[PDB]
């Protein structure tokens, strides 16, 4: 296929003009390097989804009632058919199968439905199909609960691609994050398939909360795994033995991938440091002033980090080059606003348990204002004849 | 002092006039091309609200409130005409003062008073002050915070529209349609402050 | 003849060409009944204010012109408000602030200042009716879409059986919130300037 | 009913108080004072008028008026004045016409200047003597099928001071003219009878002003000769009103009285030793003949010159005797004509086709340095565009291409 | 003194050996018309005309008075014109040794001359085209003056020659040229160089400044940014060291000095070195029998800001002091965008080539990718030492905005001042063309 | 001259517009008040179980069957006053007839309480068979208002209706659901020790309970608000003493 032959082979083009020798990096390698960095998080997310599902299933049902439940759900009987087991003694392979039967359909739906619009726009406007949709598709597929209906995933990727990105010009022409604008579509439009106690562990009939909702109710004494009856420790949330959105759960794996993409100079350590600074400052302020009726006022800086999608968005979605600031001094303010707003929506906003898509979507509107401030400080230096 | 800071930050962020109530959306979407003009317009709107809301509070409490002038009569069917006349008169006199006495400030901000002479932003601010039944200090703080929030929103839209000089918009959307979509995404972003009760 | 009435629908549309009149379109289009009542009210006010300002156009002094025009318009809108509260009380509660915001609505004042001041009594009523027709066209399109996809109803009649009352449809949540009106009007402008490409704006 | 009267009185008092407060703040905050506009830094003779007004109108009433052709609107862009201290802004309509290079020097179009404070100007010296006249039409004969060669005489035998290429302005009061009185001879009556323009009639209810380029070079004293084309409605839209000023000029006959106003001009010839190439067509014969006769009789220059005129047929050519005489007397001047489509009655033995193609093929295709001569051009906009494209494709700069488009 | 922190010393194979060895005799020279910014010529010679050295060949229409004279004596053999009859080169077949001789002076009389006499001699000789204003990098009008004349006595382009190795032969001419420039300057004269020593001018106008670091630093734009920031009100001139040598030789001996010492080097040059050559020589005859066989690309100047030498442009430029020959890369490699690059160069760290320090690369003329949109990952800030916002300026150039580019600092740059930003672009943009279009707009309108 | 003409035009236009406006506004006051009362009257008739279609039918059935009263909250007994035109919101906002609830007493997050509350008695002749209590509390997005119709036993509920809630239309706006509001008929409010017993059970209430109501699914933060509403308005600070009196008898 000639249209698919653009991905395998290099273009084989020469330089026509000013700089007869070019660098070796392109946008294809950049996007594939960012795509390969979410693989540890993806695989641990599949493993965790399978393990949480099996544990919660063996909590409620046991005996001949597991038979009627695993024979009524195609994920369960397909795992048992391919070879896995749904008993309590399932290994690490039977859990990755069960997590794959949830991640792979969502990823395929997102990829196909988003690529359709990508190709349609780039074909009407007479362009080559631009990479950088791989990143959007894989990120949208891993910031979602294990139990989305596929039609909602299709609607969300449609909104994220068309409205947020492709209606402005395409890759490198927008101002907003496409993946977090497709999840804000699904969050505020269909709000019960992406919130509550019934959407985050893929076990039929199991209702239980996540740890940023058990902290809001009781604090550090309420963190407990109802499927097993044990206290959620710090190393559980750090490693990622907790329920939540498919890939957000493993801070260790996210750190491993982000260290790679930050060493290579693709992601911005300035933005990452700004996010960390803002989070630490605001969380310490809240810990200092304190509150009696609010239990999120005493969550320290090292608990905000390992819970929710802070490390998934600090590392992979805040560092989006097109939506961030374009100045070295504006990137610090961008990250600081992101962290401050995340901690603020976590603590003093009662309706939303976390606030990272909504903290980044807010800072995406004020990044150009930080750019304007910095460049207008620069322009006055030039008029004084010192720059 | 906690009751007046809460009102200020609420009017600035939790209830933005331009992105929550959508008051003044023609000047908002029309004058959002340059941050300089947007800044001047936001300053003019701040001044006009700060002057207009407390004066209308005084006039209402003195004349237009039920049982305020004669025990048994209700003159609230004059709220609309009274408010709009006061707003127009104040704006025109402010423009004339700034023109004759301070042309430096006139060129700066007094040029945008003809646009906000009869604007939905100020009239909606007064109509909301009437519903909320504020005191004089609360009216002052509410007007000031509302003006600051409107200025913030319009300056952010202008900055985005200047960032969009690199964009490639379909011909049918270039102009108004992409501005409408941009403002919609801005409101979607500002929905972070929904559940906050301040 | 009727060209003056039928032009603003698609040719020179207020909300889609001359930005005048956006706040009510964004606010009251969550329900088709409120959208229709607001359409009728704006037609009424624009037409009558045009007629009266054109009748007295020659004696209005330029020094206090704004006061006179705003007085006429505010009187019209106050009468309309006192009539809505007495006969349509369920819709006035839903239109509370934007019933009175017709005074500062830009369509009314623009058609009073631009056309009515330098024209004839009868054609001013006609221009008001035309501008109200275009404004109501936009309102009713956006309201149709938002009320059909956000709640499954039209004017209060269940067209799509919701999933609570044993139905197949699950309503959209954004169609009752802020950004949906912006998106709908933007794609409406797209679809308009695709068929009438003389309205497309210059490149740079 | 005790609240109806109260509400009525309250409404009346509120509105009256607002109106009175506005009027009082108006009476204390408006200057209502004079303004002393000095047209030049040196003289004491300044212009003291009321504040509210436009600069061009004030200057015209004062007695120093610039060549405002479009009569307001900035369509022509000719009310160019230079302010050194005045209105501190450039309104976008004028900012289009004035580049960054001139706008910095304080220049502005006079039409949309806002006179609100004391402003001082710097005007050129050729505007002070711009006095009008009361002329008498000698003849209005027909030299082309659609062009009337008007000839005006200045009273007291006073030749107007102008340069080859200038243009007077002509005033026409409100009047009505029928196409029945237009005098066309049986030579040109053919296309008239074919198209039925005789059904047309004008309608002007306000005095208007237009510009017309003189066809006489200065040494021909006491004459103002024009070459006026008829501004007939296009052959596609016959219901549109016809050419006001053109119809009036065609209505002018022998012996009548007409008023012309001042010598103007920007399309002038450069003073160098480089070859000159005139490319005229249609009604653009007036400035071309002025330039050629000037350069050949008044200055007696030796620069190599050439004239290239286009025509729809051999009946459209005029001034041919004068140009043949010039080419016979002088060795520098050599001219050539080219017809678009000839007729068999003319027995044409010469160049055919469009004038840009004729010039390119016969002269410019083999010329050594097509970029070293100056090109003066005036004619229809299609011919203008075609010739400019041909010269730019042969590699000629815009500084040498000096054209004059008759109002776009 | 001034230590540049951000930049890029490009590791490319074929660094020359700084030893001046004589070069192949040349038979044709030429003046390249498309290299003088904003120049429209008035030809004075026709094909077949015998010329003398320093005899006028054409003048400028947009710059009255400036003459472009012949580098050698011979016979005009070709006048290559291209699309819309744009002049490309005026070739001259070398024959004879006649010339035009000017007035002579001594070392004592050179520092107290008149600006008018100096201008007449320079313009009549043709060395006036060695000067370049800022902004717009045009030849100065013969009636203008500038308070800052910048001598560029350092070269940091890849594979470039060493100014010291050349100046240690013409020390006397160099000092005399500095004296002439100090008499011409009306302000000061800035000799920007490296740490090492140079011949010195005793005048108090001449000042030696030292610059250190990687290369955005052998450029006159860095020197102007750090010593005399330019705008529309303040223009500064620019000249290099061999042209100062030529000015000194002119004002000492009377006759024009058209010798050069270029550095012929590159990845595919059999033996890189410095070849003593003539001014405006032919590259096809300068490089023959000295290149590895294959499909190569000859360049007049560096590989960052240099002209391809094909057909009518195959002659040494006016402001170019080196030749760079390198192969042509046209082969499509399977998954080449994904192979771990042990032999690939990048300013990022996504290849394995950065771990091997001091490694050198045999680079070719490939764009290692296709044309995309600018996703800014911060590569322009790594190679921009000046006090500007790189990505915002670059986006204001790509967008087509002239006012905002001028505000952000586009009047301080030349096409060579964005060569590294063109180098490190993932979207394969070419910013010299965009900057030149912006400067043409600014100069034309306004 | 000019000033006189401006004054004359302004005054004439102002008199005309003022006559028209002040005539239109004063002639519709009674109809506006009647329309404002019709809404609450119809909602109360819906809670009481009386079917009424048409405004005239609503007015007739309300004036026949319902009987508004005024109740003191501290002593829990009727008081003498204009019951048909009482405005409890103004009475709670006014610092004369309202008490400020401290943080330990404000279970429902209302911050104020009017001393005199209005209740309605559903009569058929002279005997009283029900009583409709207006209760309210705070939920996630807005203050929710309800009508609870408890029987003359003081314990058994006969119906319930949320007429002003303002919450997400499909998660927590299901307080207006018919299938959720039908779970209240037959429910008892107090235990044998006369303490509040209504419980909104998270996860579903046991089939056939006496004090168990299903919680809203996906909305635990509006269910908490309903539970707090009832915890307040069934305690000592709300309808506690009045409900004790009703249980003792005499209604
Ligand atoms: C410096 C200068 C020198 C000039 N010298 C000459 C000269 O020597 N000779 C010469 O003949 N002209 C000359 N002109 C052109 C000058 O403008 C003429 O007067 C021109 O012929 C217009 O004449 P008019 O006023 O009668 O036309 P107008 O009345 O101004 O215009 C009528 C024309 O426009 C069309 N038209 C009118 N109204 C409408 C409408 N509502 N919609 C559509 N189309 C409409 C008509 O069909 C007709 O073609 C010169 C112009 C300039 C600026
Ligand atoms: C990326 C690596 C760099 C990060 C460097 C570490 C930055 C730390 C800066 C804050 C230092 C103090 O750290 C902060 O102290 C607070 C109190 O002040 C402690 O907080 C603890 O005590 C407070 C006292 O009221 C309790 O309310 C709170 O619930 C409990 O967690 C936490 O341990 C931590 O949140
Ligand atoms: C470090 C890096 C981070 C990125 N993060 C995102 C992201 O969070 N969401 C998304 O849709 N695309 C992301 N992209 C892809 C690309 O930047 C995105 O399409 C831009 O927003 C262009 O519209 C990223 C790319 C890079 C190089
Ligand atoms: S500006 Fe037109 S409605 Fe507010
Ligand atoms: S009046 Fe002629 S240009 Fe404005």
């Amino acid at each position: 296929y000639e249209a698919a032959a653009t991905l395998f082979y290099t273009p084989g083009l020469v330089t026509k003009r000013s700089s007869h020798v070019r660098d070796s990096v392109d946008l294809k390698r950049i996007m594939i390097m960012v795509w390969l960095a979410v693989f540890p998080a993806m695989f641990w997310g599949m493993y965790n989804a399978g393990g949480q599902a099996i544990a919660a299933l063996n909590h409620l049902y046991s005996g001949d009632q597991l038979a009627a439940i695993v024979a009524g759900n195609w994920h369960y009987w397909l795992t048992e058919m391919l070879g896995g087991t749904m008993s309590s003694d399932a290994g690490w392979g039977s859990k990755m199968l069960l997590g794959a039967t949830y991640f792979l359909p969502i990823y395929a739906t997102v990829f196909i439905v988003g690529g359709f619009w990508e190709v349609l726009f780039c074909m009407v406007r007479k362009h080559e199909v631009n990479e950088g949709f791989f990143v959007t598709s894989i990120l949208f597929a891993l910031i979602v609960p294990p139990t989305l209906p596929l039609w909602q995933a299709a609607l969300g990727i449609t909104f994220g691609v068309v409205v947020a990105k492709e209606v402005f010009g395409g890759t490198g022409r927008n101002f907003l994050n496409p993946a977090l604008a497709g999840r804000a579509f699904l969050f505020f439009a269909y709000p019960a398939q992406i919130s509550g106690d019934l959407v985050w562990t893929a076990a039929d009939g199991y209702s239980g909360a996540t740890a940023l909702s058990q902290w809001a109710q009781g604090g550090a004494g309420a963190l407990i795994n109802n499927a097993t009856g044990q206290t959620i420790t710090w190393m559980d949330a750090f490693i990622g033995n907790i329920p939540g959105s498919i890939g957000e759960v493993s801070t260790l794996a996210l750190m491993i991938g982000a260290a790679f993409i930050v060493y290579m100079g693709i992601a911005s350590w300035r933005i990452i440091g700004g996010v960390m600074i803002g989070m630490i400052l605001l969380s310490t302020l809240f810990n200092v002033i304190g509150s009696d009726t609010n239990a999120m006022f005493n969550m320290p800086w090292h608990w905000h980090l390992v819970l929710g999608g802070f490390a998934f968005g600090m590392f992979f979605m805040a560092t989006d080059p097109v939506s961030a600031s374009f100045t070295n001094s504006g990137k610090w303010a961008y990250g600081i606003l992101i962290g401050v707003m995340c901690v603020l929506i976590r603590v003093v906003n009662p309706a939303y348990p976390e606030g990272m898509m909504l903290a980044i979507l807010f800072a995406n509107l004020f990044a150009p204002l930080f750019d304007h401030v910095v460049v207008e400080r620069n322009i006055k230096r030039r008029l004084a004849r010192y720059g | 002092m906690e009751h007046y800071i809460s009102l200020l930050v609420k009017s600035i962020f939790i209830e933005n006039m331009a992105l929550s109530f959508f008051l003044g959306m023609c000047t908002f979407l029309a004058v959002s091309k340059k941050v300089k003009t947007s800044f001047g317009l936001g300053i003019a709107v701040i001044v006009v609200l700060t002057i207009s809301v407390p004066v209308n509070n005084l006039v209402y409490n003195l004349v237009l409130k039920p049982d305020a002038l004669v025990e048994g009569v209700d003159l609230s069917f004059l709220n609309f005409i009274t408010f709009i006349g006061v707003i127009a008169a104040l704006v025109q006199i402010l423009e004339m003062i700034l023109d004759r006495f301070f042309p430096p400030l006139y060129n700066a901000l007094g040029i945008f008073l003809p646009l906000i002479t009869v604007n939905c932003a100020i009239f909606g601010g007064v109509s909301f002050m009437v519903q909320r039944d504020y005191s004089f200090a609360e009216s002052v703080v509410y007007g000031f915070g509302s003006g600051v929030g409107w200025m913030l929103a319009i300056v952010a839209l202008a900055g985005i529209r200047e960032k969009m000089k690199y964009s490639d918009v379909p011909p049918g959307l270039r102009g108004l349609g992409i501005t409408f979509i941009t403002a919609g995404l801005m409101a979607l972003g500002f929905m972070s402050f929904s559940g906050v009760q301040l | 003849l009727k060209k003056s009435v039928l032009a603003p629908v698609l040719d020179n549309n207020p909300i889609a060409l001359q930005v005048l009149g956006v706040c009510s379109a964004l606010a009251v289009t969550t329900k088709l009944e409120t959208a229709f009542v607001m359409t009728l009210a704006v037609m009424f006010v624009t037409a009558l204010s045009n007629f009266f300002v054109s009748l007295i156009r020659n004696h209005i002094p330029n020094s206090v012109r704004i006061i006179v025009q705003m007085a006429i318009i505010a009187s019209l809108v106050i009468v309309v408000d006192q009539i809505l509260k007495a006969y349509l009380y369920d819709i006035s509660k839903q239109l509370s602030v934007f019933v009175g915001l017709i005074i500062t609505n830009c369509i009314v004042m623009g058609r009073a200042e631009a056309f009515a001041m330098k024209s004839e009594p009868i054609p001013s009523f006609i221009d008001g009716i035309g501008n109200g027709l275009g404004y109501g066209f936009v309102l009713m399109t956006v309201g149709f879409f938002r009320e059909l996809l956000g709640s499954g109803k039209l004017f209060g009649l269940e067209v799509l059986p919701l999933i609570s009352n044993g139905g197949w449809y699950q309503p959209n949540g954004l169609m009752l919130l802020a950004p949906s009106a912006f998106f709908l009007i933007g794609f409406m402008i797209w679809a308009i300037r695709t068929f009438k490409p003389e309205q497309v704006e210059a490149k740079e | 009913m005790s609240t109806i009267i109260f509400g009525v009185v309250m409404f009346t008092l509120i509105i009256l108080a607002l109106v009175l407060v506005i009027l009082f703040a108006k009476s204390k905050l408006v200057p209502t004072g004079d303004i002393t506009i000095s047209i030049n830094g040196d003289p004491e003779k300044a212009i003291v008028t009321q504040p509210g007004g436009k600069l061009l109108t004030a200057l015209a009433g004062a007695g120093v008026f610039v060549s405002s052709a479009c009569g307001g609107g900035g369509s022509c862009g000719q009310c160019r004045v230079k302010i050194k201290s005045g209105g501190g802004d450039i309104l976008p309509t004028e900012l289009d016409h004035i580049s960054k290079g001139e706008a910095r020097e304080g220049e502005r179009l006079a039409c949309q200047v806002a006179v609100k404070a004391d402003m001082d100007l710097e005007l050129p010296e050729e505007i002070f003597g711009v006095k009008k006249w009361e002329c008498t039409v000698i003849s209005n004969d027909n030299k082309a099928t659609f062009i009337k060669e008007l000839k005006l005489a200045i009273p007291d035998g006073e030749s107007v001071p102008f340069r080859a290429g200038g243009y007077i302005q002509i005033e026409a009061p409100a009047h009505h003219v029928k196409y029945a009185d237009f005098d066309v001879p049986e030579k040109y009556r053919g296309d008239w009878d074919k198209f039925n323009l005789f059904r047309y009639e004008s309608k002007v209810d306000e005095p208007i002003i237009r510009a017309y380029s003189m066809a006489n070079y200065p040494e021909e004293f006491g004459i103002i000769m024009l070459n006026v084309r008829i501004a007939t409605p296009p052959p596609n839209n016959p219901n549109v009103p016809p050419g006001q000023m053109s119809s009036y000029i065609w209505s002018l006959k022998a012996g009548d009285k007409c008023t012309i106003s001042g010598p103007f001009g920007e399309f002038f010839a450069k003073d160098t030793d480089a070859e000159m190439v005139f490319i005229g067509g249609g009604a653009g014969m007036a400035p071309m003949r002025s330039h050629i006769f000037d350069q050949l009789k008044r200055l007696k220059s030796k620069r190599k010159m050439s004239y290239w005129y286009g025509a729809r047929s051999k009946r459209e050519m005029f001034y041919v005797e004068d140009f043949d005489g010039l080419a016979a007397e002088n060795d520098n001047f050599v001219w050539h004509c080219a017809l678009s489509d000839p007729q068999p009655e003319d027995n044409w033995t010469g160049y055919t086709g469009f004038i840009h193609n004729v010039l390119y093929e016969n002269y410019l295709k083999d010329h050594e340095a097509p970029e070293d001569c100056e090109y003066y051009m005036c004619g229809p906009p299609m011919m203008n565009a075609a010739v400019i494209n041909m010269l730019k494709n042969l590699g000629v700069e815009e500084e040498n291409i000096l054209l004059d488009d008759f109002g776009g | 003194m001034i230590t540049i922190k951000k930049g890029l010393d490009l590791p490319i194979a074929g660094t020359p050996s700084q030893v001046i060895s004589d070069g192949k005799a040349i038979k044709k020279v030429a003046l390249l018309g498309e290299e003088y910014v904003g120049m429209r010529p008035t030809m004075h010679v026709r094909v077949g005309d015998e010329v003398k050295k320093a005899q006028i060949l054409f003048e400028d229409k947009k710059n009255p008075g400036v003459k472009f004279t012949s580098p050698v004596s011979g016979k005009v053999v070709e006048i290559n014109r291209g699309a819309k009859r744009v002049l490309q080169s005026v070739v001259i077949e070398v024959a004879g040794d006649d010339q035009v001789t000017f007035d002579k002076f001594e070392a004592n009389q050179l520092a107290s001359l008149n600006r008018d006499a100096i201008k007449t001699q320079l313009v009549e000789s043709g060395l006036w085209t060695a000067f370049r204003t800022r902004p717009f990098s045009k030849v100065p009008a013969i009636d203008s003056t500038s308070e800052a004349i910048f001598v560029t006595a350092m070269d940091t382009n890849p594979l470039a020659a060493e100014p010291t190795v050349v100046i240690n032969e013409q020390s006397e001419a160099f000092v005399a040229g500095l004296d002439v420039l100090s008499a011409l300057t009306t302000g000061k004269v800035y000799v920007c160089k490296k740490g090492t020593s140079l011949p010195r001018s005793q005048q108090p106008n001449v000042e030696e400044h030292v610059f250190d670091g990687p290369h955005p630093a052998g450029l006159a734009g860095t020197h102007m940014h750090f010593l005399y920031p330019v705008s529309a009100d303040h223009v500064a001139w620019s000249i290099n060291y061999q042209d100062v040598i030529a000015v000194g030789q002119l004002f000492l001996t009377g006759e024009l000095y058209t010798q050069r010492v270029v550095s012929l080097a590159g990845p595919v040059v059999n033996k890189p070195r410095l070849v003593r050559t003539v001014m405006g020589a032919s590259l096809e005859q300068l490089v023959d029998s000295e290149i590895m066989p294959g499909e190569v690309r000859i360049i007049s100047g560096s590989v960052l800001s240099g002209t391809k030498a094909t057909g009518p442009h195959a002659y040494l430029g006016r402001y170019h002091l080196q030749v760079s020959v390198l192969r042509e890369g046209r082969d499509k490699e399977l998954f080449g965008w994904a192979m771990p690059g042990k032999n690939k160069f990048s300013v990022t760290r996504s290849f394995l080539g950065h771990l091997f320090k001091g490694q050198v690369y045999n680079m070719t003329t490939t764009t290692n990718g296709s044309d995309r949109s600018m996703v800014p990952i911060g590569n322009y800030e790594k190679v921009m030492p000046l006090d500007m916002e790189p990505t915002l300026l670059l986006r204001d150039l790509c967008a087509g905005d002239s006012d905002s580019a001028v505000r952000l600092g586009a009047l301080e740059l030349d096409e060579e001042d964005l060569a590294l930003c063109t180098f490190v672009c993932p979207g394969k943009y070419e910013y010299g063309q965009l900057l030149r279009e912006c400067l043409d707009k600014i100069e034309k309108e306004g | 001259d000019s000033i006189k003409k401006t004054l004359f035009v302004v005054i004439a236009l102002s008199l005309v517009c003022s006559i028209i406006v002040s005539a239109a506004a004063v002639g519709l006051r009674d109809k506006q008040k009647e329309n404002a009362a019709l809404d609450k009257q119809s909602k109360i008739l819906q809670v009481a179980g009386i079917e009424a279609k048409g405004s005239k039918q609503i007015v007739e059935l309300f004036n026949k069957s319902i009987e508004p009263r005024l109740v003191d909250f501290n002593t829990g007994d009727f008081v003498e006053g204009d019951a048909a035109n009482y405005d409890q919101r103004k009475a709670a906002k006014e610092a004369s007839e309202s008490i400020k609830l401290t943080a330990e007493q404000d279970k429902a997050k209302i911050q104020r309480r009017a001393n005199v509350g209005v209740v309605y008695l559903v009569k058929d002749g002279d005997k009283t068979s029900k009583v409709i209590l207006p209760v309210h509390g705070n939920g996630l997005w807005s203050m929710m208002y309800a009508f609870v119709a408890v029987e003359t036993d003081g314990n058994t509920v006969s119906g319930l209706t949320y007429y002003e809630q303002g919450e997400t239309p499909g998660l927590g706006g299901e307080v207006e659901n018919p299938a959720w509001r039908a779970q209240w008929v037959g429910k008892k409010l107090f235990d044998e020790n006369h303490k509040p017993a209504i419980k909104i059970v998270k996860g579903g209430a046991p089939q056939g309970s006496e004090h168990g109501v299903d919680g809203l699914s996906g909305a635990t933060l509006t269910s908490n608000g309903v539970q707090n509403t009832f915890d307040f308005w069934l305690g000592d600070m709300g309808f506690g003493p009045f409900l004790t009196k009703v249980r003792d008898g005499g209604l």
